[PDB]
RNA sequence: GGUUCCCUCAACCUGGACGGCAAUCAGGUGUUGAGUGUAAGUGCACAAGGGAGCUUGACUGCGAGACGGACAUGUCGAGCAG
């Protein structure tokens, strides 16, 4: 007798990147997902498999819209 | 092969610009499509090869 | 309505035993048409060869 | 400047009739025919695609206007049908065509059926909605008997704004159907 | 039903949490809540010795009259906290009334009576609700079965009550089911 | 003896053993019960050979609940083999049962005999237990 | 007595027209640069709003109810072109220079396409 | 596949020639229980689900800034021009 199981997959490296009140650039890569567990929301677009960035410099602030989780990158002011 | 790789040449220049895939069951016929010749800087007509 | 896929439409006129004339529109070419029974004819609505020949040959 | 019989004689008489019968509080809540759509459900089609041909023709002639072509949205082992073909054809009538093919079914059509007795009353569905079926098409002169290749009827349904089925038989008997006194 | 109230002694907690609640229990002590329409909770200590003498003769429901550091109060029990096993009183909540208020209360329902020798008397609802005045909740219902033949359901629109209470539960609740005793053979073939 | 129609999973990690029960602590079909003071994993085995000590002690009348369900299976490798290859297949069927959790229920019309059928039964089961009944 | 039964046209075509016009809205959105035109067409008149969504604030408005629009001899689709020449006018005015069109929910053509028309060449574009 | 526009299922109740639990028609309740080429998971009714018209971006030269990482690998990407 033996086993038929054994296999698996490598981890993904899934989560959250940037969290609340983190500054970031352009471009900087804030929630690798599988889905739209988070949705995009101002200032911040959605890749090809789902991953969300920042589409201009500011700090992260998470909220919410009509029940939908989403990702906004507020303009902290110049000195 | 089913889906064997195919070239698309280009009608006027005759370079062979792209390469994919198409199910050779479902599709008989020598692929007629338009892509963007870098050579003649314009999109051409491309055709199987 | 879609021009070219539907069936050529006449006004016609309906023609009853009975005297009973109607004019309605149907698909029928000719414009006219007759029926052996209608609404005024039918026993069914009024409440009231073969059968022919049981009063001829025996009466 | 034309009307139909049957709409011109709903105008005056029917509605006049309707108002005393159920005293409504407006004139918007008098109940009427809305549309009437005819169906013929093949089922036949699915072991020979030929089949749905006659069904198209005729109804083109009965009607005076193009069906669909009705495709199944589920494939069934039993039947031996699987989804996407043709299963069956539909027409929707409304406007003036429905006023003369209502007109042409109750004058002509329905007393050249062999042995009739009527329509039964209890037909009708749920909110003053009526329906029956046809077993031939040899009921209708627009078709002819020459041309003829078997037997195969219709499922007429008529829809009304008649709130339950207490003003859809009023309705119906003020337009004059043949209801068996039941 | 006219109930005389039961005087008891409440003191106003100091310091509450779950460190201080556990030396109070310590103590021989109940922790308390006294809520109503004084909308203003207030966190009591009870003597645990007294409040179950209460408890055990005047019922689960039993009116009360607390003397908190010298203000009476009228009050009733609402809930009990007690332990599975060591089968304590953890806590207790307490509504404040007045008379001349409707309360909706459950009360138990007692099965007395002999019925038929070949029958087995099986209760399926152990308390009902009902809607009394504050100071006339009845201390417990009773039902008889004397005689009652077979298969009948006795239900809970068919409880006798007492004026001034009216049932609340609907009255298709089945109380009391009075079948027919089992056999040996129908023992064997429950549970296999 | 008990045993599930079906269940998704046919080889599961042991049940828990921690904590007192949370539901099922009071009596409520039945006029006594069985109240539980141990943890333990009752097996399909000792329900049934405690529900036919209830059986014959009581006779005719009366009715008894069982509110334990075997549903959790705990598996059992062949025999003289070392240690590898794999987990063993299922062999018994047991329920978790915490302190406090009441098993099974009696109704009988006199108590002397109702006390002593559910004795008979606490002598059957792997664990120490207690007779209650449905009063305060 | 008497209780409808089903739902009524109006309805259906209420629910109908929101349902399409919020599919509409995940794109469009307006700006205090570049504001929304927003479109109201009904069987009579026909409105339309220059509205910053940043705000929820409206910038300009022209309608069909006013009584210059109402002296026109027209039809509805020469009422909209009055009203389409109208809202350059306001908007320009306000200091607007390029906006966005949401059609309102209907198909562009007739009454809504006549409106823009006349507001492109009246120097709104977009 | 790209784009533009439109739509809402499964289930149940009621009425209908063959026709039945289940084919196609009609009316009502129905907020996601249906479906998403293919396993499971995260999602999708705002639809990523259903239908139609045109079409080839299933491009060329590039790419700020990042994720993940012994190394070699791997992944996302606004934006500029043709
Ligand atoms: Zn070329």
């Amino acid at each position: 007798s033996s086993s038929r199981n054994g296999r698996d997959s490598a981890a993904q490296r899934l989560g959250v990147k940037r969290f609340g009140g983190q500054v970031v650039k352009a471009g900087e890569i804030l929630v690798r997902q599988r889905g739209t567990h988070f949705h995009p929301g101002v200032n911040v677009g959605r890749g090809g498999d789902d991953t969300l960035f920042a589409l201009a410099p500011g700090a992260v602030e998470f909220g919410a819209k009509r029940g939908r989780k989403t990702v906004n990158i507020v303009p902290v002011a110049r000195p | 092969d089913v889906r064997p790789k195919i070239t698309l040449a280009c009608e006027v220049c005759k370079h062979r610009n792209y390469i994919t895939k198409k199910n050779r069951r479902n599709d008989p016929d020598r692929l007629e499509i338009k892509k963007f010749c870098p050579n003649c800087g314009t999109h051409q007509p491309h055709k199987e090869s | 309505m879609k021009t070219g896929i539907h069936p050529e439409y006449v006004d016609t006129t309906v023609q009853c035993g009975c005297g009973h004339s109607f004019t309605t529109r149907s698909t029928k070419q000719s414009g006219t048409i007759v029926v052996e029974v209608c609404s005024q004819c039918h026993p069914f609505y009024t409440g009231k060869g073969r059968v022919a020949r049981f009063e001829k040959r025996y009466g | 400047k034309a009307l139909p019989r049957l709409k011109q004689r709903y105008r005056e008489e029917i509605r006049e009739a309707l108002q005393q019968e159920f005293n409504y509080a407006n004139v918007m809540q008098i109940p009427g025919v809305v549309k009437v759509v005819v169906n013929m459900g093949v089922g036949d089609a699915a072991r020979d695609a030929k089949l749905i041909n006659g069904a198209i023709n005729d109804l083109a002639l009965i009607t005076g206007q193009k069906p669909e072509v009705r495709r199944a949205r589920k494939s069934i082992a039993q039947f031996k049908l699987r989804e996407g073909m043709p299963i069956g054809a539909r027409v929707t009538l409304r406007g003036d065509r429905m006023w003369e093919f209502l007109d042409r079914l109750i004058s002509i059509a329905l007393p050249r059926i062999r042995d009739f007795r009527g329509l039964s009353p209890k037909q009708f569905d749920g909110t003053g909605n009526y329906t029956f079926g046809l077993n031939e098409q040899s009921m209708f002169h627009e078709i002819d008997v020459d041309s003829i290749d078997r037997p195969r009827g219709m499922d007429i349904t008529v829809v009304t704004t008649a709130t339950n089925d207490a003003e859809g038989r009023a309705l119906l008997r003020a337009l004059g159907f043949p209801f068996k006194e039941n | 039903t006219a109930n005389i109230p039961n005087k008891l002694t409440a003191n106003v907690r100091t310091r509450t949490g779950k460190g201080a609640s556990r030396q109070a229990r310590r103590d021989g002590k109940v922790p308390a809540v006294l809520y109503g329409h004084g909308t203003d909770p207030q966190h009591l200590e009870l003597n645990a010795r007294d409040f179950a003498a209460v408890l055990r003769s005047h019922g689960t429901n039993a009116i009360l009259t607390l003397d908190i550091e010298g203000t009476e109060q009228l009050a009733l029990t609402k809930a009990l906290d007690v332990h599975p096993i060591r089968r304590n009183i953890q806590h207790a909540d307490l509504l404040v009334v007045q008379r001349g208020e409707k309360v909706t209360v459950e009360v138990t329902v007692l099965v007395e009576g002999d019925a038929t020798p070949g029958t087995l008397v099986t209760q399926d609802a152990n308390t009902i609700e009902i809607e009394a005045e504050a100071l006339s909740i009845p201390e417990q219902l009773t039902v008889s079965v004397e005689g009652v033949e077979a298969g009948t359901q006795i239900t809970a629109g068919q409880i006798s009550l007492p004026e001034g209470v009216n049932l609340i539960s609907d009255p298709e609740l089945l109380v009391v089911n009075v079948v027919e005793a089992p056999s040996a053979e129908a023992l064997e073939e429950e549970g296999a | 003896m008990l045993i599930p129609r079906k269940v998704k999973h046919r080889k599961q990690h042991h049940p828990e053993q921690r904590g007192i029960a949370s539901g099922g602590t009071s009596v409520s079909f039945g006029d006594y019960g069985i109240q539980a003071l141990e943890h333990a994993y009752i097996t399909n085995r000792q329900i049934e050979s405690a529900r036919i000590a209830i059986n014959r002690h009581i006779k005719r009348g009366g009715k008894v609940w069982i509110n334990i369900f075997p549903d959790r299976p705990l598996t059992k490798k062949p025999a003289e083999t070392r240690m590898g290859s794999g987990k063993g297949s299922p062999e018994w069927w047991v329920a978790n049962v915490k302190p406090g959790r009441v098993l099974f229920e009696l109704s009988y019309p006199d108590e002397k005999t109702a006390r002593d059928a559910l004795t008979r039964a606490i002598h059957k089961l792997p664990i120490k237990a207690r007779i209650v009944t449905r009063e305060e | 007595a008497h209780k409808p039964v089903g739902q009524n046209i109006s309805e259906v075509r209420r629910n109908a027209r929101l349902r399409r016009h919020a599919r509409l809205r995940k794109k469009v959105a307006g700006t205090a640069e570049v504001p929304r035109l927003v479109v109201n067409r009904s069987a009579r008149h026909i409105h339309v709003q220059l509205v910053n969504d940043l705000n929820g604030t409206t910038l300009a408005a022209a309608s069909s109810i006013e009584a210059d629009v109402r002296a026109i001899d027209g039809d509805k689709k020469a009422h909209s072109v009055r009203v389409g020449q109208l809202i350059a006018e306001r908007a320009k005015a306000a200091g607007v220079e390029t906006v966005v069109f949401d059609r309102g929910g209907y198909t562009y053509g007739g009454r809504i396409a006549a409106l823009a028309d006349a507001a492109r060449e009246a120097g709104l574009k977009f």
